[PDB]
């Protein structure tokens, strides 16, 4: 089992939204291509949260959704 | 659907917290922030900012309000139990009232 923390939680959470996120490198502007990844993103980062019993947000958390908004989002519209 | 809007309404509050940060604009105040449902703006310390209720659950009234205050210091008060950041959402359950 490689959670053995929230770090570690949100790590396993980031790498598996970032495998879902290179191969689309361009509809990354595109709601229809990245609904599901982001979705998926968040409620891992919130499932872990109540495992660990932290709230959601939680600043861990918001630290790697700031993440994909500045690698992933900088370019688009607020859409 | 409900995920839909909750997603949406967040990635665009995140949007604007990155991409449009209060410039300057010295004094207090609480800087926009996602409080996991609802966007809320920045605004002036001792402040108490309001909305309609998600329309996210069905056992939720639009027509009720929700409110989250920031203190003179300007940041956004937290609920004493847990201390963690708090937006009041006690008025939106319809049974509740």
């Amino acid at each position: 089992g490689t959670v053995k923390n929230y770090e570690t939680a949100v790590q396993f959470c980031w790498n598996h939204y970032k495998d879902q996120m290179d191969p689309i490198e361009k509809d990354w502007c595109d709601w229809a291509m990245i609904s599901r990844p982001y979705s998926t993103l968040r409620d891992c980062l919130e499932h872990f949260a109540e495992l660990f019993d932290l709230g959601f947000p939680n600043p861990l958390a918001e630290r790697i959704i700031f993440e994909t908004h500045q690698i992933h989002f900088a370019n688009c519209s607020l859409v | 659907v409900t995920r839909n809007k909750i997603m949406t309404a967040q990635y665009e509050c995140y949007q604007k917290i990155m991409q449009d940060p209060i410039q300057q604009a010295e004094g207090v105040y609480c800087n926009r922030t996602w409080d996991g449902w609802l966007c809320w703006n920045d605004v002036a310390a001792g402040t108490e900012s309001m909305q309609l209720c998600p329309d996210y659950f069905q056992d939720f009234d639009p027509s009720e309000k929700v409110t989250k205050i920031c203190d003179q210091d300007g940041n956004w008060f937290r609920h004493p139990a847990s201390n963690r950041t708090w937006t009041n959402y006690t008025q939106c359950n319809v049974n509740t009232h």
